[PDB]
C-alpha cells in the first residue's frame, strides 16, 4: 500500500532512474493507447514507429530563482522539431500519442521550496490586455523545446485561478520530499487524430509554489529539467514535411 | 472612499493612568485597521496590525482591539516613552485614510 | 409492457456517503492522516480515521450535482436585435452562433474542456417596451456555408432547406431541439491550437484557439415584412443542453472575461480570494467565551 | 377535437423545464462519439480534489504569495500560524478552491471537508503543529489551550509532508446554506487555526521560515443542494 | 403515483428530454490518479 | 529581515522632478505592494499610492494622480517615484510601506 520512493522508467532505449519518486501520476486513470478502429476516422494506416519516437527526450533545463515565476511547454510543440518524432509529426498531417513527463528538480536537504508540474490538456494562454494585444504570439502559445516564463503564474496566463490547476493531473516537486514528477497522459482530443503543428493537446507548466530559499553556501543553480517520452505514438496522412 | 474619524484629537495623562483612543470609520473596514506611534523626529512605528495583532518588539502594555466600523487602542501602565503622535489607519481598499492624529 | 419504462420515470435519490461508527486507535504503523500531496493523488483520509465518529445514515441526496443538472438549465447565449429603425432599417439580423457571449453560460461550461450535448434553443423577443405585437419573425439557422441573407426580402429566407421557425411575437417562446452539430465529437471550449498552417506571425493572432468545429453558423432573424416597421425587436437566445457528456474538468474562470472567443484577462489581475486583514483575521464574532 | 383544457403556466419559458421540444434537423445523426479520457458526470466527483486554499489572502499579498502560509522558528511557544474560516462558501481561502466554487453554484452544502497542509521546508526542518477546527459558537481560539478542546490534529514534520485536517460534518441542520454572514451566520462551520505545538526548528544554514500550503477539499460524504447562481464573476456588457 | 413522464414525441432522439436517470460518480480518475495505490492506513512514501 | 532602504534627502528647485528610490530586501519583491505616504513636516500622513512589481497596477489617491508616477526595477528589487510638477506643497518626507501581513517601513526622505 505504500509507493516506493526509487522508480526506473525505461521506455524505447532510454531509462530514466530516480531515487526519491512521489507515484507516477496516470492522468485520468487511462494509460495511452492506440486508436481503436472503433474510433479511428482516417483511412490509411498508421504509421508506428515504436522505438524509435517512444522514448525519453530531454528537451530543457530552467535554472529555478527565488524569483521564479514558472515555466510551461506545449507537449506536440516541444518535440517537433526533435529526433525521430518531430521528422514523423512534420511528414504526417495527423498524429496521436500519450506522454510520460518526467520533471527532475533536485537539491540539497538545506534547500526548500515547491513545484507545482501539472498537465494542463487544451492550455490556451491568455493574453493580459491594459486589438493587437488581446491575442498573444506564437513565441507565447507554442514557446517549442525551450518553454516559456510565465508572465503571471497566479492566473496560469489563462485567466483561471493557478491553486485550482490541480483539478489538471499534477504532481509536486516538494525539495524535502521528492526531486522528480511523473505524468503518464493519455491522448486527449475530440478527434482521435489531430495536426502536430496545429495543435497543442496538452500544455506542461512547472510552477513555483514555494519559492526556493537556500543559505550562503548552498548550490544557487538549482536547475529544473524536462523530459518527456511519446508512448503510443501514431502518424497518418504522410506528404511532404511541414514545419 | 472610507473615511476615518479618531475620537480624541489630544491627550495628556499622567505615568500610570490608561489612555484609551479611538478611530471610527465610515464602513466596516474588517480589522483592517494600523496603529502607528510617531513621535516628532523619528519614522512612524507600526503599533498593532490588523488592529489586534501587537507588533514585533511592542510592549505588552499596548492592546488593539475593535471590528467593524469602531476600534479602540488601549495603553495600559503608561510608561515614560509612550509619548507622541498615535494615528489609525485602515488598509482596505482604495483611498486607505490615515487617522486624524492623537497627541499624547 | 411500457408501463414499466414509465414506472422507473421518477428520479431516484442517491444518497451521499453513510459515516461509519469510530473508536480511539493508539497504535504505530497506523496513519490515516499522514498523507504525500506530492503524489498528485488527493487525501484519502476518512472522518472515521481522525476523529471518533458516530454512525450516520447518510439520507442526503446527490443527484443534483450531477452534469445533467447542473448543464440542463436555459441560460442567456444571445441577444439579438432586429434593427429596423433610424438608421438601421434593415429587419434583419445575421447573429454568429456563440454561447460565450455572457458570463453565466460561459463560465459553467468553461468548466468542462469538451462537452457533447444536444440543445434546446429557446427565443424570447419582444419590443424595447417589453410588449409583444402581433409581429411575424423567420427564424433561420444558416449553417456554416449555407447563403447568409442580405436583405429582409433576399432569396435565402426561403428556407426550402434550411431549417426555420415563424412565430409571433405574441406566441409563447418559439423553442427547438438542437443536435450535436459538430465535425468532432466534442465541442471545445478551449482549443490550443490554430485552425489553419502558417508562419503566424501577424501582429495580431486572432486565430489563436479558434476551433471551427464550434462555429455552427448563424441565425438569421427578419421579421417577415415589405418595408421598415419602424420597431427594434430584441430576441433573446436561451440555451438548455440537454444529453451532455463533459470532459477534462477544469479552473472556474477567475478573472472577469474581456472578449468572446479568447481567454484574455486585464493586466489589473483580481485576487480569487477576497483579502482580509491577517493571515489570523476571521469574520466571526461567536459567543461569549465562559472563562476566557 | 379531444376535450382539453388549458392549466395555469401555459405560454411560461420555465428555463429550468426538461421537456421535449421539436427537433430542427430530421434524421440528423451526430458524429459518432469516441472516448475521450477525463470524462466527470458529477461535480461532488470535483470537489473531492484537493485545490489550493488561499490562506494567505490577505491585503499587500499577491501572486502565488497568497497561497502560502509562512511558518518560521518562534521565539516565543504556543503561538498562532494562521487560521481561516471553513465555510466553503464564505469569502476568503475557500474561493480559491474547486469545492468553494462549485458551493457556490449551489444553495446548500452538506458533507465532512479536508484540508490537507502540505510543509515545503527543508528536509532538515522539523516541527509540529497543532492545526484545530473549532466548531460554530466560539470565535477564533485566543489561545492555543483553548483551540485544542476542538477538532484537532498535531502535525509531526516528516518524511509524509502532508497532514489532512478532516473537518467533519458537525451541524445542527442536515445542509448548510452556502451563503454567509448576518442571520446566515446559523450555517458557520467554523474556524481553523494552525498552531506551533512546538517550535520551527532548523540546523545551521538552513532556511528559518517555511511554506505551509494548504489543500482543500471535501470527503467522500460532501453534498450539494439548489442549483443557483454564482457571484463569482459579473458582466456588464456582451463580451463582443 | 402514474408516472407519464420521458416520452420522445419526435423521430430524432435528441428531441428527448434531459437523460437525468444515470447518475454516476467515479472521483478516482480526479482524486487518485497514481499508478501506485495508497492504503490509508499507510505512509504513502516509503 | 524585511527591510526597505529609500533613497537620500533631497533638495529639487521648484518646477522639476525627483527619483525616490526604495531598495526592498528580505522579501520577494514581486509578492506585496509598494505604497508610498507623503507627511509634510506637522501635518498628518497622507497616502499617495500602490504599485504591483509584477504587472505595474498603480492606484493612487484622487490628490495624487497627477502628481507622482511609480515604476518598479523587477531585476533591481527597487520602487521609484518620480513626483512631477514639483511645488511647496509637494516638500515632505515620504516613506515606502509594506504591508502584507506586517506594515515594513522605510527610513524616509526628505524632499
Ligand atoms: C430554427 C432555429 C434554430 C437556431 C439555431 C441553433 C443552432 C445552435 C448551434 C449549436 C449550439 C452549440 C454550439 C456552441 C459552440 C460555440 C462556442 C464558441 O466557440 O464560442
Amino acid at each position: 500500500g505504500y509507493s516506493d520512493r526509487v522508480a526506473q522508467l525505461t521506455v524505447g532505449n532510454s531509462t530514466i532512474t530516480t531515487q526519491e519518486a512521489a507515484n507516477i501520476v496516470l492522468s485520468y486513470g487511462e494509460w495511452p493507447e492506440y486508436c481503436p478502429s472503433t474510433d479511428a476516422t482516417a483511412v490509411d494506416k498508421p504509421t508506428r514507429p515504436d522505438v524509435s519516437v517512444n522514448r525519453f527526450y530531454t528537451l530543457s533545463t530552467k535554472s529555478w530563482k527565488t524569483e521564479s515565476t514558472g515555466w510551461y511547454w506545449k507537449f506536440p510543440d516541444v518535440l517537433n522539431d526533435t529526433g525521430v518524432f518531430g521528422q514523423n509529426a512534420q511528414f504526417h498531417y495527423l498524429y496521436r500519442s500519450g506522454f510520460c513527463m518526467h520533471v527532475q528538480c533536485n537539491a540539497s536537504k538545506f534547500h526548500q521550496g515547491a513545484l507545482l508540474v501539472a498537465a494542463i490538456p487544451e492550455f490556451v494562454i491568455a493574453a493580459s490586455s491594459p486589438s493587437q494585444g488581446l491575442y498573444p504570439d506564437f513565441a507565447h502559445t507554442n514557446p517549442g523545446k525551450d518553454g516559456q516564463e510565465f508572465r503571471d503564474p497566479y492566473v496560469l496566463d489563462a485567466g483561471i485561478p493557478l491553486s485550482q490547476a490541480l483539478i489538471f493531473p499534477h504532481q509536486w516537486i516538494n525539495l524535502r520530499t521528492n526531486n522528480c514528477a511523473t505524468i503518464i497522459m493519455p491522448y486527449i482530443n475530440a478527434l482521435p487524430f489531430d495536426s502536430a503543428l496545429n495543435h497543442s493537446n496538452f500544455g506542461l507548466v512547472v510552477i513555483p509554489i514555494s519559492p526556493l530559499k537556500y543559505c550562503n553556501g548552498a548550490t544557487t543553480e538549482v536547475p529544473i529539467t524536462l523530459t518527456i517520452a511519446p508512448l503510443n505514438s501514431e502518424f497518418s496522412g504522410l506528404r511532404q514535411a511541414i514545419k | 472612499d472610507i473615511q476615518m474619524t479618531q475620537s480624541p484629537a489630544s491627550l495628556s495623562v499622567s505615568v500610570g493612568e490608561t489612555v484609551t483612543i479611538t478611530c471610527r470609520a465610515s464602513e466596516n473596514i474588517y480589522s483592517n485597521l494600523a496603529w502607528y506611534q510617531q513621535k516628532q523626529g523619528k519614522s512612524p512605528q507600526l503599533l498593532v496590525y490588523a488592529a489586534t495583532n501587537l507588533a514585533d518588539g511592542v510592549p505588552s502594555r499596548f492592546s488593539g482591539s475593535g471590528s467593524g466600523t469602531q476600534y479602540s487602542l488601549k495603553i495600559n501602565s503608561l510608561q515614560s516613552e509612550d509619548f507622541g503622535s498615535y494615528y489609525c489607519q485602515h488598509f482596505w481598499g482604495t483611498p486607505w485614510t490615515f487617522g486624524g492624529g492623537t497627541k499624547l | 409492457s411500457a408501463v414499466s419504462a414509465l414506472a422507473d420515470t421518477t428520479i431516484s435519490r442517491v444518497t451521499a456517503a453513510n459515516t461509519a461508527a469510530s473508536t480511539h486507535s493508539l497504535g504505530t504503523g497506523r496513519v490515516p492522516a499522514l498523507q504525500a500531496a506530492e503524489t498528485g493523488a488527493s487525501s484519502n483520509s476518512s472522518d472515521e480515521n481522525l476523529i471518533e465518529t458516530r454512525c450516520v445514515m447518510n439520507r442526503n441526496g446527490v443527484n443534483e450535482a450531477s452534469v445533467e443538472h447542473f448543464y440542463s438549465r436555459a441560460g442567456l447565449v444571445g441577444v439579438v436585435e432586429v434593427k429596423d429603425s433610424g438608421t438601421s432599417l434593415d429587419g434583419y439580423t445575421v447573429w454568429p452562433i456563440d454561447v460565450m457571449g455572457f458570463v453565466q453560460q460561459r463560465r459553467k461550461l468553461e468548466l468542462s474542456t469538451y462537452m457533447r450535448f444536444d440543445a434546446e434553443f429557446t427565443f424570447v423577443s419582444n419590443l424595447n417596451n417589453s410588449t409583444t405585437p402581433g409581429m411575424l419573425l423567420q427564424y433561420m439557422y444558416v449553417p456554416p456555408g449555407a447563403p447568409k441573407p442580405d436583405s429582409r426580402k433576399s432569396y435565402q429566407w426561403q428556407t426550402a432547406t434550411n431549417p426555420s421557425v415563424f412565430a409571433k411575437l405574441s406566441d409563447p417562446p418559439p423553442q427547438v431541439s438542437v443536435p450535436f452539430m459538430s465535425p468532432a465529437t466534442a465541442y471545445q471550449w478551449f482549443y490550443d491550437g490554430y485552425p489553419t498552417f502558417g508562419e503566424h506571425k501577424q501582429a495580431t493572432n486572432l486565430q489563436y484557439g479558434q476551433c471551427p468545429n464550434n462555429m455552427m453558423g448563424h441565425f438569421a432573424i427578419r421579421t417577415v415584412s415589405e418595408s421598415t416597421t419602424g420597431k427594434n425587436i430584441h430576441v433573446r437566445v436561451y440555451m438548455r443542453i440537454k444529453h451532455v457528456r463533459a470532459w477534462v474538468p477544469r479552473p472556474l474562470r477567475s478573472q472577469a472575461y474581456m472578449v468572446k472567443n479568447y481567454p484574455t484577462y486585464s493586466q489589473t489581475i483580481t485576487n480569487t480570494a477576497t483579502d482580509r486583514a491577517s493571515i489570523t483575521t476571521t469574520d466571526y464574532e461567536g459567543g461569549v467565551p465562559a472563562s476566557p | 377535437g379531444f376535450p382539453t383544457e388549458l392549466k395555469p403556466g401555459t405560454n411560461q419559458f420555465l428555463t429550468t423545464d426538461d421537456g421535449t421540444s421539436p427537433p430542427i434537423l430530421p434524421g440528423f445523426e451526430p458524429t459518432p462519439l469516441i472516448h475521450i479520457p477525463g470524462e466527470f458526470t458529477s461535480l461532488l466527483d470535483l470537489c473531492q480534489v484537493e485545490t489550493i486554499l488561499e490562506v494567505n489572502n490577505t491585503t499587500g499579498t499577491t501572486g502565488v504569495s497568497r497561497l502560502l502560509i509562512p511558518v518560521r522558528a518562534q521565539n516565543n511557544v504556543d503561538q498562532l500560524c494562521a487560521s481561516f474560516q471553513v465555510d466553503p462558501g464564505r469569502n476568503g481561502p475557500w474561493q480559491s478552491t474547486m469545492v468553494g466554487q462549485i458551493c457556490r453554484y449551489y444553495t446548500q452544502w452538506s458533507g465532512s471537508l479536508k484540508v490537507t497542509f502540505m510543509f515545503t521546508g527543508s528536509f532538515m526542518a522539523t516541527g509540529k503543529m497543532l492545526i484545530a477546527y473549532t466548531p460554530p459558537g466560539s470565535a477564533q481560539p485566543t489561545t492555543r489551550e483553548a483551540a485544542m478542546l476542538g477538532t484537532h490534529i498535531v502535525w509531526d514534520f516528516g518524511l509524509q509532508s502532508s497532514v489532512t485536517l478532516v473537518i467533519p460534518w458537525i451541524s445542527n441542520t442536515h445542509f448548510r446554506a452556502v451563503k454567509t454572514g448576518g442571520v446566515y451566520d446559523y450555517y458557520a462551520t467554523g474556524i481553523v487555526t494552525i498552531w506551533y505545538q512546538t517550535n520551527f526548528v532548523v540546523p545551521p544554514d538552513t532556511p528559518t521560515e517555511a511554506n505551509i500550503i494548504a489543500l482543500g477539499a471535501a470527503q467522500k460524504n460532501f453534498t450539494l443542494k439548489l442549483c443557483k447562481d454564482t457571484d463569482e464573476i459579473q458582466q456588464t456588457a456582451e463580451y463582443q | 403515483t402514474i408516472n407519464f413522464t420521458n416520452i420522445n414525441y419526435y423521430k430524432d432522439s435528441y428531441a428527448a428530454s434531459a437523460s437525468r436517470q444515470d447518475f454516476a460518480q467515479d472521483p478516482a480518475k480526479f482524486t487518485r490518479p497514481v499508478l501506485d495505490a495508497i492504503r490509508e492506513a499507510a505512509a504513502p512514501l516509503q | 529581515q524585511v527591510q526597505l532602504q529609500q533613497s537620500g534627502a533631497e533638495l529639487v528647485k521648484p518646477g522639476a522632478s525627483v527619483k525616490l528610490s526604495c531598495k526592498a530586501s528580505g522579501y520577494t519583491f514581486t509578492s506585496y505592494y509598494m505604497y508610498w505616504v507623503k507627511q509634510r513636516p506637522g501635518q498628518g500622513l497622507e497616502w499617495i499610492g500602490e504599485i504591483n512589481p509584477s504587472n505595474g497596477g498603480t492606484n493612487f489617491n484622487e490628490k495624487f494622480k497627477s502628481k507622482a508616477t511609480l515604476t518598479v526595477d523587477k531585476s533591481s528589487s527597487t520602487a521609484y517615484m518620480q513626483l512631477s510638477s514639483l511645488t511647496s506643497e509637494d516638500s515632505a518626507v515620504y516613506y515606502c510601506t509594506r504591508y502584507g501581513n506586517y506594515a515594513y517601513w522605510g527610513q524616509g526622505t526628505l524632499v
